[PDB]
């Protein structure tokens, strides 16, 4: 019956990305004073399914210039990995007890953007190629610092297994110990997921919906959907990794009741970032990283390498 | 800037010294591998549309060679679980280690890259490529002389001499000729290797001394194409009058030092019987000599017509003297009644 | 880094430590050449240990 | 296998 | 009302045509209309492009917006008050609902 | 005067300054701490492998 | 407010962090090593069991 | 492998219900590539830049480095840290050093 | 049994059949993606999981992306699919028949953790090598 | 007003709430309240190896 | 570039290119002779500091 | 030797023959070379996993490094050749 467990992992999350869309327009609406979607609800609630139906019902043209195979295979990979990254996530009990699933989170995250590269390559359009390319730039440029700071915050939990990361947070929370790395992790999740100030892949006004343009109905729904999969997922990841909680084994559910709060508390924040800052432009986007984030990530890294020895506090 | 250039060249020296030190195989493959990365950029100084594809050739062949080598190491490990150099324990692997090294020396029929690459770079980077790069792969062949499959070695060892001959009669511009000279001497080094390594290392020393003599001379005159060399007899007659000799020492005319290699080699192989092979080899070495002679005719023995513009150049002495040169001439010539000292190499 | 044995962290045994140990103890002053004769049996058992 | 050198065959688990 | 301005026709359907049209501009308009997914619509807006409107008689205007694309609802105005527009699009929904 | 351009760099590139600060301090400091001798010692104490009699 | 206050609060948060983490981490090292004594006590008879079971299967398959 | 298969089959199912469903009329020019209205001046070619690889290669050579950083958490529990610790710092210095060299050769 | 590791080896080999045939570098990049995931799976089956995830991360999550940059610099109009030429497709079939003829015919943890404490020398030469490799990239592009 | 966001957000929570519960109880449902068993190392698996046969 | 300014023969290095047009080129006899004459001058037999 | 190893070795042989059949723009060759690299890696790691020859668990990753490293270099040369032509080996 492991299969029904998996299905039980995949349906609720898709429902969650739909309602995530709706919340996005809601909160992001009230920042603007204007109310978000409302009329169709009554509280808007029925909207996202009407939305998705509007999409899938709508004709999804196969572009004349595009090669078709890549053009179809890319979205598939997008939702694929967007969902697959969810499996080893301790809530409290992971669906899979990977010995080193964090590293696996990095693996999935790193194959993610490759789909973007195909998405813009097979799309054949000028905007497609240029936007896809700059997209891959920002992405990788952030995955390096990403993985280093994640390393440095992992020297002290003990090991790459995730469940232990609960155990190592039975009191103080990791965040008080190494918040600056939490900042850089936060922002790296704010760019790797391609979000608000680090906005370039969509391009928007800069490049009229970026790489994603030539995709029409369903595949567009897939990239859109998968994008929100990554946003909630890196949010949950940060939540478990920097914010511990009380955990009685006899009542696991209690813990989850806490956990969705602590993660939702993050996701909303991205939206409340989106309502706040103009995007960086491709120079500065990489400037602040290579010039400014990174060296601190290193100095902090040697520092965190060095505490356990000086403090005699080896996990 | 020199401060970086010197770090590269020193890390090449290190990248070979490492091969000459480590016993573990992995450190040898690391030795070549580090050697490569540090070898390519130095070919790219000055930088030409030509030089670029020169380096493309060199890298492409060295990379595939290093690949086959590592594969054959891994196969060796699979069938004996070792990392120490020693004997290899699986002929299908051993022949590939021989092949990989055969590319690294540039022995024929793998040789085709070497005459071309030499064409693409300045005589500095050229000389260094034809001497220092010849150390490491030989440095490992001496260590795996114990189990070599002599047939496979002598075949490339001969064919290197024929190809090192016929492709030498044909060219004008000197660098390509120096390439066929070296590609020919490597046949003589790698020939005797199965039988007695000390003769190899002797021949190696003579070869390096020789090609140092030549390339220092070509540098001293900045000649390249044969005709360009032809003018030099009037400006600084001595150095053409000295290229003659060093060329003859390449040719191995017997009073000269360059005869010492061949004449020890012929000894060693003759103890092994194998009497026919050195006869063919020594006969072809003649063919190798002939284009050294023709090149001598362009230069010192006869005066090709001078160009007028040369006259002003007569006022201006050459500068930036290269200290190491005179000794590199003299050792590469007069040393013949000092063969026995070869036993110092044990 | 050389050899199957030769002290490894937490003293984890090689899978074929024994035949290897015997075979190397057989190998010293004999040096290389005669070694491929006399120690052949040991190396053989070591081979079957490997493959 | 007769190619190049012998491949002992059977399932992978055995080793 | 759920409607949201999203650029790039391939991710959009109904099209507003606010403001006066001109000759050089027209072919691009036909291009964009063609590149929309079915079930595409459009909406002429203002006295603008219902039929040139104020600029009905000039060499560069292309009279109505109608003469290059198959318009749905019209929303007369100059400019139409945004609210009259709103009544426009709601009327558009009350036309889709009869589809 | 060398102290003076620290005011300058601190005015100019603070991020990088903090970086060199903790980045070097993390190297110099550890030798000073006594706990380090305990720190290695702890890992002598824990025995993944069995203690053969 | 004042910039010094920022660094002050931050760094204080750090040191308190390192401190508590030190305590808890050491303690968990102790319960770990005790767990290693636990397994290390269990081991030998498992060695015996796997032993007899192996020789068993080997005999059976031999027959 | 089971969850991989169910995920991929799920997605592929969404694709098939995405195409074989609207059931309407594709035709030329509708299927022509988008170019903000006016037709493209030419199919995508060569957006060449040294400024791509000049850094992207540096990415690749840091990623190889972090690949060596990964063993660290486990290496931390080795019996002899003073033998280790220098190296634990060492690579990071070179990482930084490499960056530093790039930082200022422009 | 399942022979699952072995059939993975088979998909691996055809991954190199479509890869070693040379039909625009981009599709070959796909070839190394497929062969990559198959690779990490195969090495995962012996349980050297950390390594399989190195290659699944460091290689495929690194390399083939930078190749997804080279093609932006190379491309040329009308790149060829595998089907787009008789020698390419002929080559792919040429691989398939051969491999088909063939078919017709933790320790790791401390093991790699040892790299630092117990094997400083390699760390030295790798550090030095990568560093001066960055220098080489400089001295070529500049 | 802003409180009216809540119907939109609570529906999020419950959805995310589901897997966290759904797995944690399925374990207990299958394992008989034993609350699953991790086996990161060969040894612990050896304990599950010694087990099953013992029952 | 500064290195090129020094050692002027280098700046002259290609000015004596062999192309053998009849007006520029000189037969070996005249050149051997004239250069044999150039050495006759007091300051030219040797490098300047030594003469 | 178990058949799987034979299969990987053969993947090497194809990863070489592909490098040497060698055609059109050379970027394909840097690919084929990297594929070759990967086959050697996997073939090594399976072995070190086999005999529990634990120290050598360090090698494959180190192997990988330099190998990837040279390939990382290789693209740069291609750039230059791409710089004057829009690449082709021809
Ligand atoms: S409607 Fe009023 S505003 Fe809009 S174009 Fe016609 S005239 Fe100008």
């Amino acid at each position: 019956m492991f299969m029904i467990n998996i299905l039980s992992l995949i349906i609720p999350i898709l429902l969650a990305v739909a309602f995530l869309t709706l919340v996005e327009r809601k909160v992001l609406g009230y920042m603007q004073l204007r109310k978000g979607p409302n009329v169709v609800g009554p509280y808007g609630l029925l909207q996202p399914i009407a939305d998705a139906l509007k999409l899938f019902t709508k004709e999804p043209l196969r572009p004349a210039t595009s090669s078709i195979s890549m053009f179809i295979i890319a979205p598939i990979l997008a939702l694929s990995l967007a969902l697959t990254m969810w499996v080893p996530l301790p809530m409290p009990y992971p669906l899979i007890n990977m010995n080193l699933g964090v590293l696996f989170m990095l693996a999935m995250s790193s194959l993610a953007v490759y789909s973007i590269l195909w998405s813009g390559w097979a799309s054949n359009s000028k905007y497609a190629l240029i936007g896809a390319l700059r997209a891959v730039a920002q992405t990788i440029s952030y995955e390096v610092t990403l993985a280093i700071i994640l390393l440095s915050v992992l020297l002290m939990n003990g090991s790459y297994t995730l469940s232990t990361l609960i155990t190592t947070q039975e009191h103080i929370w990791m965040i008080f110990t190494s918040w600056p790395l939490a900042m850089m992790w936060f922002i790296s999740t704010l760019a790797e997921t391609n979000r608000a100030p680090f906005d370039l892949t969509e391009g928007e006004s800069e490049l009229v919906s970026g790489f994603n343009v030539e995709y029409a109905a369903g595949p567009f729904a897939m990239f859109f959907m998968a994008e929100y999969a990554n946003i909630i997922m890196m949010n949950a990841f940060t939540a478990i990794l920097f914010l511990g909680a009380s955990h009685d084994p006899h009542t696991p559910e209690l813990y989850t009741i806490n956990f969705v709060l602590k993660t939702l508390a993050l996701t909303i924040t991205f939206l409340w970032i989106r309502a706040s800052y103009p995007r960086f432009r491709y120079d500065q986007l990489m400037h602040l990283l290579w010039k400014s984030f990174l060296p601190l990530t290193l100095a902090l890294c040697m520092w965190h390498i060095s505490l356990p020895i000086m403090t005699a506090s080896i996990p | 800037n020199p401060i970086i250039y010197t770090t590269l060249i020193m890390t090449v020296m290190s990248g070979t010294m490492l091969v000459m030190i480590s016993s573990h195989w992995l450190l040898i493959w690391i030795g070549f591998e580090m050697n490569l990365l540090a070898m390519i950029p130095v070919l790219m100084k000055n930088f030409n549309p030509r030089a670029t594809e020169a380096a493309t050739k060199y890298f492409l062949t060295q990379a595939t060679a290093s690949m086959m080598l590592m594969m054959a190491i891994i196969i060796n490990l699979l069938y004996s679980g070792q990392w120490t150099i020693t004997k290899m324990f699986n002929p299908v692997a051993m022949t590939m280690m021989t092949m990989a090294l055969a590319m690294k020396l540039g022995l024929s029929p793998f040789h085709f890259w070497v005459p071309e690459v030499t064409q693409g770079i300045s005589l500095q980077a050229g000389l260094l490529l034809l001497t220092w790069q010849k150390l490491a792969p030989l440095s490992v062949l001496c260590q795996i002389s114990q189990s070599i499959n002599p047939n496979l070695m002598l075949t490339m060892a001969m064919l290197s001499i024929l190809i090192g001959g016929w492709g030498g009669l044909n060219q004008t511009q000197l660098r390509k000729i120096m390439a066929y000279s070296s590609i020919a001497h490597m046949g003589w080094m790698t020939a005797v290797l199965p039988y007695n390594t000390t003769m190899t290392i002797l021949n190696l020393l003579i070869y390096i001394t020789m090609t140092l003599a030549m390339f220092m001379l070509l540098i001293h005159s900045s000649a390249t194409t044969t005709l360009s060399l032809s003018h030099t007899w009037n400006k600084m007659p001595v150095i053409t009058s000295l290229m003659m000799v060093t060329l003859l020492s390449m040719g191995g005319l017997p009073p000269l030092s360059g005869f010492m290699p061949k004449w020890m080699i012929i000894q060693e192989m003759t103890k092994n019987e194998s009497i026919i092979m050195p006869t063919l080899m020594a006969m072809t070495a003649l063919l190798n000599l002939y284009f050294y002679m023709r090149l001598a005719y362009s230069s010192s023995l006869t005066m090709f017509p001078s160009t007028n513009n040369m006259k002003m150049k007569w006022q201006f002495e050459h500068t930036k003297q290269m200290k190491l040169l005179p000794t590199m001439i003299v050792l590469s010539t007069l040393v013949l009644p000092m063969t026995p000292a070869l036993s110092s190499l044990n | 880094m050389t050899i199957q044995s030769a002290e490894q962290p937490h003293k984890i045994p090689g899978r074929c430590h024994a035949f290897e140990k015997e075979w190397i103890e057989c190998a010293h002053g004999i040096g290389g050449i005669r070694a491929e004769k006399e120690c052949k049996i040991e190396f053989d058992d070591f081979v079957e240990c490997l493959l | 296998v007769e190619i190049i050198f012998k491949f002992n065959g059977l399932g992978d688990w055995v080793i | 009302f759920g409607v949201v301005f999203r650029a790039s026709p391939r991710q959009s359907d109904v099209m507003i045509v606010a403001g006066t049209l001109t000759n050089k501009m027209a072919p691009a308009l036909r291009k964009v209309y063609d590149q929309m997914p079915e079930p595409r619509y459009v909406v002429s807006m203002g006295s603008c492009a219902n039929g040139g409107g104020y600029y009905h008689y000039s060499y560069s205007v292309v009279r109505g917006c109608d003469r290059i694309v198959p318009v749905d609802i019209y929303v007369p105005g100059c400019p139409p008050t945004a609210e009259a527009l709103l009544y426009g699009i709601l009327q558009l929904q009350r036309k889709i609902k009869r589809e | 005067r060398i102290a003076s351009f620290l005011k300058n760099a601190w005015a100019k590139e603070p991020v990088l300054v903090a970086s060199f600060a903790i980045g070097g301090l993390a190297i110099i400091l550890p030798s000073l701490s006594p706990y380090t001798n305990y720190a290695i010692r702890i890992n002598r104490a824990t025995p993944y492998n069995y203690p053969v009699p | 407010l004042s910039g010094y206050s920022m660094f002050a609060v931050g760094i204080g948060t750090l040191l308190f962090g390192y401190w508590s983490m030190m305590k808890w981490n050491r303690e968990r090292r102790r319960l770990q090593i005790e767990d290693f004594e636990a397994r290390i006590a269990l081991m030998p008879l498992f060695q015996a069991e796997k032993d007899r079971r192996v020789l068993q299967m080997l005999r059976e398959n031999l027959e | 492998m089971l969850t991989l298969l169910t995920n991929v089959t799920l997605a592929s199912l969404l694709v098939l219900i995405a195409f074989w469903l609207p059931q309407l009329n594709a035709y030329s020019e509708k299927t022509s590539p988008y170019e903000c209205g006016f037709d493209p001046m030419g199919s995508a070619r060569l957006p060449f830049s040294m400024k791509f690889f000049l850094v992207a290669i540096t990415f690749l050579l840091f990623d190889l480095e972090i690949a060596l950083l990964l063993p660290l958490p486990w290496a931390s529990q080795t019996n002899n840290l003073k033998t280790m610790l220098t190296m634990a710092l060492f690579l990071l210095i070179l990482l930084a050093a490499s960056l530093a060299y790039e930082w200022t050769q422009k | 049994t399942m022979y699952i590791a072995f059939i993975l080896s088979t998909i691996f080999v055809i991954g190199f059949v479509g890869f070693s045939s040379k039909p625009s570098p981009i599709y070959g990049g796909l070839g190394l993606i497929v062969s990559g995931g198959v690779g990490c799976g195969i090495v995962l089956n012996f349980g050297g999981s950390f390594l399989g995830l190195m290659v699944f991360l460091i290689y495929l999550g690194g390399m083939l992306v930078v190749f997804g940059y080279t093609t932006a610099m190379a491309t040329e109009m009308y790149p060829e699919v595998w089907v787009s030429n008789k020698t390419v497709f002929g080559a792919f079939v040429s691989g398939l028949m051969m491999e088909f003829c063939m078919v017709y015919y933790s320790e790791e943890a401390m093991g790699i953790a040892a790299l630092y404490s117990y094997g400083t020398w390699l760390v030295i030469v790798t550090g030095w090598s990568l560093l001066i490799g960055v220098v080489v990239i400089m001295e070529i592009t500049r | 007003m802003w409180f009216e966001i809540l119907p939109g957000i609570a529906v999020m929570a419950a959805c995310l709430f589901i897997p966290g519960m759904a797995t944690a109880h399925i374990h207990k449902f299958t394992n008989g309240g034993k609350e699953k068993r991790v086996a990161h190392f060969s040894y612990q698996w050896n304990l599950m190896e010694r087990d099953r046969r013992i029952s | 570039l500064r290195m090129l300014v020094q050692n002027k023969l280098e700046v002259l290095n290609y000015t004596t290119i062999p192309v053998y047009l009849p007006e520029i080129t000189i037969g070996a006899h005249q050149s051997d002779r004239v250069f044999q004459k150039f050495t006759e001058l007091p300051g030219r037999k040797y490098s300047p500091g030594y003469n | 030797m178990p058949l799987v190893y034979m299969n990987i070795i053969m993947a090497f042989a194809i990863a070489l023959a592909g490098l040497l059949m060698y055609r059109s723009h050379l970027m394909s060759s840097l690919l084929c070379l990297e594929g070759m690299m990967l086959s050697l890696f996997i073939m090594s790691t399976l072995i070190i996993l086999n005999t529990h020859f634990t120290l050598a668990n360090m090698m494959p990753i180190i192997l990988l490094v330099f190998a990837a490293c040279e390939a990382a270099l290789g693209l740069s040369l291609l750039v230059m050749v791409s710089n004057t032509y829009g690449t082709d080996y021809v």
